[PDB]
DNA sequence: AGATATATCTACGTTTAACAGTGGCCTTATTAAATGACTTCTCCATGATCTAC
């Protein structure tokens, strides 16, 4: 594979891994009940990607999501790389990657 | 002898949601494609300018095939034998049965926005409490001046005398297709630059680009302008009348450019009568 | 002696849907194909300008022997037996019965678009509540200059005369047969290459590029004016005019190159006018 | 290549590094068995980021922050180009680019 | 090139130029194994220059950081400069420039 | 006049804490083409027979 489908890959990783963080938040927060809300995060992680409407607020809604979600492996082992493809490519390519990042999401075992 | 009325006119400024695509998700998708610069733009069907002036043909007088309800949202036809002869509509927008299909006298083109679209969505909500699916949604807007290119073939209206009519109602346009209750846009014109010549050769295409971004300054252009110097174009065949001529005005060396002996006039409604005068006159009227 | 005149022109930027093929479903689909880089242009097929030759042919006043009834949109013959020698369309476009048949002296390739076609498409819909199965559709449209390249023979020409009336109708190109209901696009010339000599070698074959592949920009090929360069394609025998003017007054070092000293007008019809004059010199009209 | 770009990515480990000495001082402050405060103090890094008014506001804090880290490496090879793209560029992408080293230092630890 | 740049160029240097002088200052200060007290110092200067309540109060504090400074050979070069660049330009755009000269003159040493 | 050691006062403390949205919705209808055309000519192979040398 080229260097552009690397670093795609690792986006997806690292979108997978703030997801992971951002929903570990979340089941720590609302531990209480019968279930917390992951279904209903999703759908609405969905609409909120689908509301930005610029790159502008895409990035800043991505970089809010990115920070949100903590230590991010993926993130760690290549910073430039994914900085530089975060910073230059469209904000609507980098919502197709993150969207499919979310469909991809393998939950924990 | 053969005549055309080619002209690009200019919508005011404000917001415009005139023209929604597909509705993809909640966002009615507000329709839009590649421009000058690579930039993307928002369009406005031509279409739509046809069917607003059917309805301004229909609104007053001016027997037409096609009858707009109003109150039942649908069209009837007074007679399915279309006769131009008769009807204004058949006569100056054509029809096809799917006879004689005419060939329609008035050519437009889609009215594109004078501005690059950034992403313009607005939110929208019901009330509250018991929120069902249609409860969320968005629409895209965009404070934009719209511009489009049209022409008409004289000659080959079936009564002449028609082309007065469509000249009215091009400067007293009512509403164009689009959300009238969120987003009420005028597309009345507040500049126009018309040309009355007797052969085909059709310059003065979207020749309004101001681009300056996010702006309404709305300048004429360069390369028309450059046209109009070089000596093609010939400035007694032109009619510039508007906001524009204020600008105009301003530019230096304007008393010894061609551009100034065509035929200007601030007010739009002294240069559509002048240009009524010379229709009038050339077609025997 | 052997007169030959080719010519690759450019004409202005709109919106075009001039050339639907076979439609697919409920989108019409415009006519496309592959071009320079690899990237998918639309085609304009040659055989409509052809047709709008002859329409210009027909409305000048000139023989014409398919006369097209436009009320009718139905094409007649005014003699069964082509006659070369009395009408101007069987001596320029030739004609095949199945003498019999002419070689024909007007030789036109097809019209590309100098910008690849993205895929931008326009929805439209049947007014009212009262919707059927005609009610919405898909019309692709490209906003793109459009250029095609041309190539006839003097000599050829029962009447040499005839040269003047088709290069008065190229300059003043008729509607090229397309959707001018929503899609208005003027195919009138504003960029010229045109070369007037006795060998046949044609080095002016599609002299156009963008600058940007999506931009009104419209520059001169680097082949072209290398080859001017180079030595080949006398300047002598060079007629560029048009918007493309400015540009290359604008090139560095313009003065020294053999550009300099090829025929060049800002202005079409100055251009035009030189170049009629020299063929009527050439030709002994 | 883009030597924008390089900035971009210089600017990124300078606030990596005021982060890493803003880190260091916290480490500093605190005592006895008391766990250091990371995750609290990284989230009130956020929440301030994302807090913001324009021009003075956020750009002062910049500066604050910058300052605040200490010696750092990075911005001292490059004065005028950092100097340049602070003074210059729309604050709200230097935000994107905070945030992006916010979750982009934890590569160094 | 952009000569409002260049002049806020000058005034960074200018400024890393009157710490270094204010730095040998309070090291000739300090006398014997204690470690003179900088990284105190740094704080005190941010600490000072984040006090202020426009116009004269910090104004009066940059002029008298100045002239504690020393001579300041750039300032001696460039003085109808800086001195208009100070008068002109709102008060808090100085104070980030300050700030960012604060960050700004480790590379001096 | 050249070479050399010395002297220069503040300063410090520069926020400690707790939170960084809690809810509900994420389009409801309808139409998913309507027509007509789907090459146009000629260029045949072979043997019997006529006819000129």
């Amino acid at each position: 594979n080229s260097e552009e489908d690397k670093q795609y890959l690792i986006f997806i990783k690292v979108f997978q891994q703030a997801m992971k963080g951002n929903f570990a938040k979340i089941y720590a927060k609302t531990e209480e009940g019968k279930d917390p809300p992951i279904k209903k995060k999703v759908e609405r992680l969905r609409a909120e990607l689908n509301y930005c409407y610029d790159e502008l607020s895409f990035k800043e809604y991505l970089s809010d999501f990115l920070v949100r979600g903590g230590l991010n492996k993926y993130f760690n082992e290549h910073q430039e790389e994914i900085a530089l493809l975060i910073k230059k490519s469209p904000w609507q390519e980098i919502r197709i990657w993150s969207l499919l990042a979310i469909a991809s999401y393998k939950p924990k075992d | 002898p053969n005549y055309y009325l080619y002209g690009t006119v200019l919508t005011r400024y404000g917001l415009a949601s005139l023209n929604h695509d597909i509705r993809r998700g909640n966002k009615t998708i507000l329709q839009k494609g590649y421009w000058n610069n690579g930039k993307i733009h928002s369009f406005v069907g031509s279409s739509a300018i046809r069917w607003a002036l059917r309805f301004y043909l229909q609104k007053q007088g001016y027997l037409v095939n096609r009858v707009w309800d109003e109150e039942e949202h649908i069209n009837r036809l007074t007679s399915e034998d279309f006769d131009p002869e008769k009807f204004y509509d058949d006569d100056i927008f054509g029809f096809a049965l799917l006879p004689n299909q005419r060939m329609g006298a008035l050519g437009m083109n889609m009215a594109v926005s004078l501005t690059p679209y950034d992403g313009a969505v607005k939110l929208g909500a019901k009330s509250g409490r018991e929120k069902d699916s249609t409860s969320l949604h968005f629409t895209e807007y965009h404070a934009t001046r719209y511009q489009y290119y049209f022409g008409i073939d004289a000659t080959h209206l079936k009564d002449f005398s028609r082309i007065l009519p469509m000249i009215d109602g091009i400067m007293n346009l009512p509403k164009v297709g689009g959300s009238s209750n969120i987003f009420n846009y005028p597309f009345c014109p507040d500049s126009l630059v018309f040309q009355w010549t007797n052969h085909f050769a059709s310059y003065i295409s979207y020749c309004f680009e101001y681009c300056d971004p996010k702006s309404k300054e709305a300048k004429l252009s360069q390369e028309f302008i450059d046209e109009v110097e070089c000596g093609q174009i010939d400035p007694s065949k032109l009619w510039i009348g508007g906001t524009i001529v204020k600008d105009l005005q301003q530019l230096d060396n304007f008393e010894s450019s061609p551009l100034n002996k065509a035929h200007i006039y601030r007010n739009r409604n002294e240069m559509i009568e002048a240009l009524k005068t010379v229709i009038k006159r050339d077609l025997g009227l």
